RNA sequence: GCCCGUCGCUACUACCGAUUGAACGGCUCAGUGAGGCUUUCGGACUGGCCCAGAGAGGUCGGCAACGACCACUCAGGGCCGG
RNA sequence: ACUGGCUGGGCUGGGCCUUUCCUUCUGGAGAACCGCAUGCCGGUGUGUCGGGGAACCAGGACUUUUACUCUGAACAAAUUAGAUCGCUUAAAGAAGGCCUAUGCUUGAAUACAUUAGCAUGGAAUAAUAGAAUAGGACG
RNA sequence: UACCUGGUUGAUUCUGCCAGUAGUCAUAUGCUUGUCUCAAAGAUUAAGCCAUGCAUGUCUAAGUAUAAGCAAUUAUACAGCGAAACUGCGAAUGGCUCAUUAAAUCAGUUAUCGUUUAUUUGAUAGUUACAUGGAUAACCGUGGUAAUUCUAGAGCUAAUACAUGCUGAAAAUCCCGACUUCGGAAGGGAUGUAUUUAUUAGAUUAAAAACCAAUGCCCUUCGGGGCUUUCUGGUGAUUCAUAAUAACUUCUCGAAUCGCACGGCCUUGCGCCGGCGAUGGUUCAUUCAAAUUUCUGCCCUAUCAACUUUCGACGGCUGGGUAUUGGCCAGCCGUGGUGACAACGGGUAACGGAGGGUUAGGGCUCGACCCCGGAGAAGGAGCCUGAGAAACGGCUACUACA
RNA sequence: AUAAGGGAAGUCGGCAAAAUAGAUCCGUAACUUCGGGAAAAGGAUUGGCUCUAAGGGUUGGGCACGUUGCGGCGUGCGGUUAACAACCAACUUAGAACUGGUACGGACAGGGGGAAUCUGACUGUCUAAUUAAAACAUAGCAUU
C-alpha cells in the first residue's frame, strides 16, 4: 500500500536508486480522514503494538478554554471561518489544527454572570424584551463579587462586541484525526486583532 | 540578520506554550515564566548571542528560543554558499592517506546546516556546527559560532 | 529480521565462558534477567562445567526442578538464568555459598564464603529520582529499586543490600582515595585506589588509578565498581587481582612447584 | 648473393553493403484494467426492552382491608441495538 | 646470589641564579620551619596553641589554529605469531597432575592489526593568525 | 633459500621476447592402489523443471470432563489415570541459495533530549457480593457431492471463551452558600488512574538602608522599643522528573479464576479471623531487541563532460499520515543542489566483511561456501491475525508452466 | 445523399468519393548548403453552473511667521509613513467543487501521412478557343 520509505526518492546529487527490496510491514501510510461538522461519528483503529487510535469523521463539540480567568466549558462548534493551509478545506468546511471556527459564547457569558454580578456585552436595552429580576439571596456576595472586579479588572472593547453577538472566534489546538477531540481557546488581544484585520478586506 | 517585518506569512507565529495575554501584571526575573521571550544555554561552553535576548524573530529551529536540543559531533568548517533562505552550505577538506605509495592527497565533502537570524555569515568564513535531529532532507547540523574576520 | 533471536551459535559465545570448540554445534544462549548478555554467567555452565556436579544437560536441567540450588535468597528453576557481578549463590543441601567475581585474568572463579558474610550484597546505584506520588527511589546495576533513600545518596556510588529485607544499612561515596574494581574492558581483574578523576564535558570521562604495587592504569567511568574506602567490605579471592607480568608469573609457578616437591 | 610490386590458382580472417533485413532482452509515453485497504448508502438475519391492553388460567398470605407472582394464545403500538 | 665503594667513567632525569622560572581566584584537609607550659633519657608526644600553608584535591575564568609523533582508553569468536601439558610420536586437542586416599591443586596466557573517531606529553620539521589611516596593549 | 638456464650470428657484446622451473584449503582427467588419525562433496553451465516419503506442535497437585473410557469402592457435588473437544502459547526461530544490488549492502566509530518492545526480573494503584447473564464445542441422531484436512439443517451442556456488575477509612484542597452584630459561618457538591486541551510552581550561590500604602504579634510604665522567620531533585544542555487548578471521553484499569495445607477465637453461629503457591493486572525500571541516524573507507571505463526539477529536483511555512523525526505526502512562497579533488551514464563471467594462496621487504590475486550482516523462495502486487510478517512447509489476484 | 460483412480483389492507373482538420499541453527521426526538414511521425484535454487567486489608475502627508478676505499665497526650515486611506475602471490567464443517457472546435469553418527513384536548383513566364511541362527566363560562369 501506500509507503512512506525515501528509497524511490532521488539522491541530492540528482542520482536515480535502484531497486533494493520489497515493501515492508513497517513504514507503512494510511488514508486521510477528513473531519467534518455533523453528528458525532468515530472509528478506532489497531496500531503498532496493540495501541489505538481513533479517527474521526464527524465531530459537533469538544473543550474550549477562555485564558485570563482560566475556566473552561463544553459547547459546540458552529463553523470554520479561516486555514492558513488550504481555502478549499474552508469552504467545504472541513476542520483540522490551527482552524479557526466560531463558538457559542452562552455557557462562558452565564458563567461571567455567576462569578461577577454585572451584565457582560448587553446592547438588548434597546429592545428590553428579556429584562427579569431574580432577588439575590445574600450581602456578603456583594463585597466578594465587588472585590474581584475591583481586583481583575475589567474587559477590553472589543470582546463585549462578540459576545453581543454570541459568537467567538477559536483555533482548534488538537489534531481530530489522530485523537478523536476537538478542542482550542478563546483567542483574544493583539492576536485577535491579527485575524479581524486578515478576515475582511 | 536583516528582517523588515516579524509577521509576514499567512499564519501567526508564536513560541508555544508562552502565555501573552495576561490581565494582572507581574514582573519576573525568569525568561519564560512571566510571559516574555524565552531563551536556553545550549553548553559545551557556548555563550548566547546579545541578539538574541532582546530580537524579535520567531525560529522553531535555532537552537536558542526554539525547540531543538544539540548532541552528537561538533564540527568546524568555511562557508562556500549562502545565498538561499536561512541555511549554508560549508566546504570541508581532509588528507587521505594512500599506504602503497607512502603518501598523501587532498579530498573534500559538502554539508548543509541550518543557520539562525542571530548570525550574520558571510562568503569564506569559519564556523562551528553541532549534530541536531534531522530536520530536512539533507540538514542535520546547526550554526554556534562565527570566528572573528582575519 | 523478522523477529528476535533463540538461538545462539557455537564459536559466537563469551570467550569466559571457556567452551571447548568441538563437542556440539550450539551453546546454551542464556535467557533474558537482570544482567546485561554480554558478560553473564548462565547457571547451567556455572554448575556443570566449573563445579563438575552434573555430568551434561539432562540431569542439569532436572537440579533445578528439585529447586536445591537458590540465588539471593530465592530459588530460579531455569536453567539459563543469568547470573553477574557480586550475585551470592546457595547451595545448603551441600552446605556452601558461592560469590561471582572476576579473577586477574578476565573470567569468573569459584570463591568459597563464610555463611554469616554471604548474606548480604552491595551494588553501584545507576539512578535515582522521584517516581509517582513524589516517592524517591533509585535502581542499582542489578535492577534493585529502592523507595525513599537517603536523600545524599547520588549516583555512580554504591549501596549496601541486606538481601533479606532490602533496606539501605550503608553507602560508600565516589571519591579520590577510594578502593575500587575494574567491571568492563581490557583491565579485568584489576583492584585499584582512586588516585584522582579528570572530566570531559560532553561525555565519556576517564578516570586514574594506582595499584598498591605502584602500577598505573585509567579506565571509564562506566566500568569501574568501588567496594570500599580502606580494608575493603568483600573478602578478596587468592591474588587479590594484582595482575603479575608472566616474567615472575613462571617464576613463581616454578617456586611454587620446588617448595612443594 | 640478398631482394620489391601488379596479375593468375587454392585456403582462412575481419570490414563496407540495397533489403524501411531478422530474432531476443532492459527501461519507458498512451489506452484498457483484475484484486484489495479505506469510505457512503443499504438492513438477509438477529437481540433487548417499555407502555396500554384483548382473552383465559393459576399461585402464596389476608374473614376481610389488600398486596406480590407465574404459564397459554392472538397480539396493538412501538423504540432502541448488533 | 653478592656488599660497600672508587673524589672513576658514561647515560637518563629533576630543581635554582643568569634580562628568562611557569597563569589565576575560591574552598577542603594538612606538612615543613617557630616558640608557650605540662613529662623523660638535646631531642619528642605534645594542643581544646597560632604565626604558617611544600605538595595534593574539588570548582570557575583566561590559552592562535592544523599536520606530525609518544603513551593511554575503547574494539569478535575463528585465523596468524606464540607459552604450557609425551593424545604411544605427529597433523590435532585444551587438557591435566599429585601419596593410596571416601582428597588436594593449576592452566585454558601474551603481542600485532591501523584506516577513521576519543584523551595525554613533546614543541624540531611544514603551513596559518597578530599593532601601519593605530580601529593597538596597560591603569 | 633476497638463486636462474636453452634459443637471432661466420664468431662477439646488448635491448628484447619465446621456452624451461616451483607452489596452490584449485578444478577436471589418465595409469596404479596394502595400513593408521581426521572427513570436504549439484556453487560455476539452468534463481531450470519435479513423481514419492519426511521436515512443528504442545498438560501440570494448580483453566473447561456426566467419554453409554479404564480402574478401584473414604467421599450422593466431584475427587485416581484419562480418548475427544474449547481455551492458552509457539508456528516471524532454525535450514537453503547468491538472482538483483557500484555510496547501495558492509566495516570501524557516534546518536536516539526523535520511537515501538511479547517475555524475564524488581517495585507499584482505598471511587444479588455467601458469587451476575445469554450462546457455543465435544456429543446423540438424519443428509448431499465421482472427487479435498469441503460442509448443511435438527436436539443438549461448561469457562481463565464473550458480555455485565458492589465508597468498606479518615484527613486535606477547590467552588456554591441558608442564615448576622459585618469582623466568619450552618451544609451542599467535586476530588484514584487512563485519555485530550489550557494555565501555575519547578527558587539562589556577594550587602547596607530610607519612604508610601497597612496589619500576625510579644513585652509593657501605655510615652511605645520592635518584628529574628518554612521547604524546593537531576543533566554539559530543555517546555526534564514530578506537583497543583478549570474541564473533557461511544474509553481504559483498580481480580465474580485455580491448587495444597486443617489452624486459631466466644456473644457456639452450619459465626469471625489466618499460611504458602498458580494464573492475571495499571505505571516506572531492566533484559532480548528492532527501526532510523553522524564521520571516513569500495573494481575497470572519457569512443560517458556536464547532470537533476513532465508528475519534488534544493530550501521556507501551515497541516495530514506514521510508533516518532524527515519534501514521506497535501496546499502557499523563493530558485536552488552536485561536478575535472572525476559528478552523471555504461560494464562486471560483483552479495559485503572476518579471511585463503603466494613471500627479504614493498606487493599481486582469490573470497558461492561452517562465523557476522543484507536479500529471495517461478515472476509482480495486495493483505488478515499477532508484541513481532508486507511471511510464502499463511491467504487473494494476474502471467508462464502443470 | 446513406448503406450489413470484406476493404482496391475493380481499373491503363485509388479516376471520383471517404477519412484528417480549430485551440491548449507533451513528444518529434534519417539527412543537411547548419538557415532547415517540422504543423514531421504520434498522444491527451474541450459543455453548463456556483467560486477562489493574479495582472491597474487618481487624490492626500511636518512646523515658524507677513499680504489678500477657515482659505490661495510668499517664504524660511525638517522627515521618507518598517507604505497607509478613500474612490474609479475593462478585459486576459491559471486553479477547485458539484452536474449529464461519456456528451461538449456539438451548426458553420477546417492539413491524409510515410519509405524511395527519374527530372528541373528556387520565386517567375508562354501556345486567348484541345498540350502549363522536363519547355523559356533567372542569379552564377566563360569567350569575342
Ligand atoms: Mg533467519
Ligand atoms: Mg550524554
Ligand atoms: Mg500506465
Ligand atoms: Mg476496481
Ligand atoms: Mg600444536
Ligand atoms: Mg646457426
Ligand atoms: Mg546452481
Ligand atoms: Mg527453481
Ligand atoms: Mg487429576
Ligand atoms: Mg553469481
Ligand atoms: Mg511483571
Ligand atoms: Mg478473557
Ligand atoms: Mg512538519
Ligand atoms: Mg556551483
Ligand atoms: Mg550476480
Ligand atoms: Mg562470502
Ligand atoms: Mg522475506
Ligand atoms: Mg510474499
Ligand atoms: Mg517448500
Ligand atoms: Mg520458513
Ligand atoms: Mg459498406
Ligand atoms: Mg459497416
Ligand atoms: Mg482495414
Ligand atoms: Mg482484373
Ligand atoms: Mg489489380
Ligand atoms: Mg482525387
Ligand atoms: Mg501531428
Ligand atoms: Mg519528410
Ligand atoms: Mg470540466
Ligand atoms: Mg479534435
Ligand atoms: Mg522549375
Ligand atoms: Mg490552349
Ligand atoms: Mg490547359
Ligand atoms: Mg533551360
Amino acid at each position: 500500500g501506500i509507503s512512506r520509505d525515501s528509497r524511490h526518492k532521488r539522491s541530492h546529487t540528482g542520482a536515480k536508486r535502484a531497486f533494493y527490496r520489497k515493501k515492508r510491514a513497517f513504514e507503512l501510510g494510511r488514508q486521510p480522514a477528513n473531519t467534518r461538522i455533523g453528528p458525532k461519528r468515530i472509528h478506532i483503529v489497531r496500531t503498532r503494538g496493540g495501541n489505538h487510535k481513533y479517527r474521526a469523521l464527524r465531530l459537533d463539540s469538544g473543550n474550549f478554554a477562555w485564558g485570563s480567568e482560566g475556566c473552561t466549558r463544553k459547547t459546540r462548534i458552529i463553523g470554520v471561518v479561516y486555514h492558513p493551509s488550504n481555502n478549499e478545506l474552508v469552504r467545504t468546511n472541513t476542520l483540522t489544527k490551527s482552524a479557526v471556527v466560531q463558538i457559542d459564547a452562552a455557557p462562558f457569558r452565564q458563567w461571567y454572570e455567576a462569578h461577577y454580578g454585572q451584565p457582560l456585552g448587553r446592547r438588548r436595552q434597546q429592545k428590553q424584551g428579556q429584562v427579569v429580576e431574580e432577588v439575590k439571596k445574600s450581602k456578603s456576595v456583594e463585597k466578594k463579587q465587588a472585590a474581584r472586579f475591583a481586583a481583575h479588572g475589567k474587559v477590553d472593547p472589543a470582546l463585549e462586541k462578540q459576545f453581543e453577538a454570541g459568537r467567538l472566534y477559536a483555533i482548534i489546538s488538537s489534531r481530530p484525526g489522530q485523537s478523536g477531540r476537538a478542542d482550542g481557546y478563546i483567542l483574544e488581544g493583539e492576536e485577535l486583532a491579527f485575524y479581524q484585520r486578515k478576515l475582511h478586506k | 540578520a536583516t528582517e523588515l517585518t516579524v509577521q509576514s506569512e499567512r499564519a501567526f507565529l508564536k513560541q508555544p506554550h508562552i502565555f501573552l495575554n495576561s490581565k494582572v501584571k507581574v514582573k519576573s526575573t525568569r525568561p519564560g515564566k512571566g510571559g516574555r521571550r524565552w531563551y536556553k544555554d545550549v553548553g559545551l561552553g557556548f555563550k548566547t548571542p546579545k541578539t538574541a535576548i532582546e530580537g524579535h524573530y520567531i525560529d522553531k529551529k535555532c537552537p536558542f528560543t526554539g525547540m531543538v536540543s544539540i548532541r552528537g559531533r561538533i564540527l568546524t568548517g568555511r562557508v562556500v554558499s549562502t545565498k538561499m533562505h536561512r541555511t549554508i552550505i560549508i566546504r570541508r577538506e581532509y588528507l587521505h592517506y594512500i599506504p602503497k605509495y607512502n603518501r598523501y592527497e587532498k579530498r573534500h565533502k559538502n554539508l548543509a546546516a541550518h543557520v539562525s537570524p542571530a548570525f550574520r555569515v558571510e562568503e569564506g568564513d569559519m564556523v562551528v556546527v553541532g549534530q541536531c535531529r534531522p530536520l530536512s532532507k539533507t540538514v542535520r547540523f546547526n550554526v554556534l559560532r562565527v570566528l572573528p574576520r582575519t | 529480521a523478522r523477529g528476535p533471536k533463540k538461538h545462539q551459535k557455537r564459536l559466537s559465545a563469551p570467550s569466559h565462558w571457556l567452551l571447548d570448540k568441538l563437542s556440539g554445534a550450539y551453546a546454551p544462549r542464556p535467557s533474558t534477567g537482570p544482567h546485561k548478555l554480554r558478560d553473564c554467567m548462565p547457571l547451567i555452565v556455572f554448575v556443570r562445567n566449573r563445579l563438575k556436579y552434573a555430568l551434561n544437560y539432562r540431569e542439569t536441567k532436572a537440579i533445578m526442578m528439585q529447586r536445591l540450588v537458590k540465588v539471593d535468597g530465592k530459588v530460579r528453576t531455569d536453567i539459563t538464568y543469568p547470573a553477574g557481578f557480586m550475585d551470592v549463590i546457595t547451595i545448603e543441601k551441600t552446605g556452601e555459598n558461592f560469590r561471582l567475581i572476576y579473577d586477574t585474568k578476565g573470567r569468573f572463579t569459584v570463591h568459597r564464603i563464610t555463611d554469616e558474610e554471604a548474606k548480604y550484597k552491595l551494588g553501584k546505584v545507576k539512578r535515582v529520582q522521584l517516581g509517582r506520588g513524589g516517592v524517591p527511589f533509585l535502581v542499582t546495576h542489578d535492577a534493585r529499586t529502592i523507595r525513599y533513600p537517603d536523600p545524599l545518596i547520588k549516583v555512580n556510588d554504591t549501596v549496601k543490600i541486606d538481601l533479606e529485607t532490602g533496606k539501605i544499612t550503608d553507602f560508600i561515596k565516589f571519591d579520590t582515595g577510594a578502593l575500587a574494581m575494574i567491571t568492563g574492558g581490557r583491565n579485568m581483574g584489576r583492584v585499584g585506589v582512586i588516585t584522582h578523576r579528570e572530566r570531559h564535558d560532553g561525555g565519556f570521562g576517564i578516570v586514574h588509578l594506582k595499584d598498591a604495587l605502584d602500577n598505573t592504569f585509567a579506565t571509564r567511568e562506566s566500568n569501574v565498581f568501588v567496594i570500599g574506602s580502606e580494608k575493603p567490605w568483600i573478602s578478596l579471592p587468592k591474588g587479590k587481582g594484582v595482575k603479575l607480568t608472566i616474567a615472575e608469573e613462571r617464576d613463581q609457578r616454578r617456586a611454587r612447584a620446588l617448595a612443594a616437591a
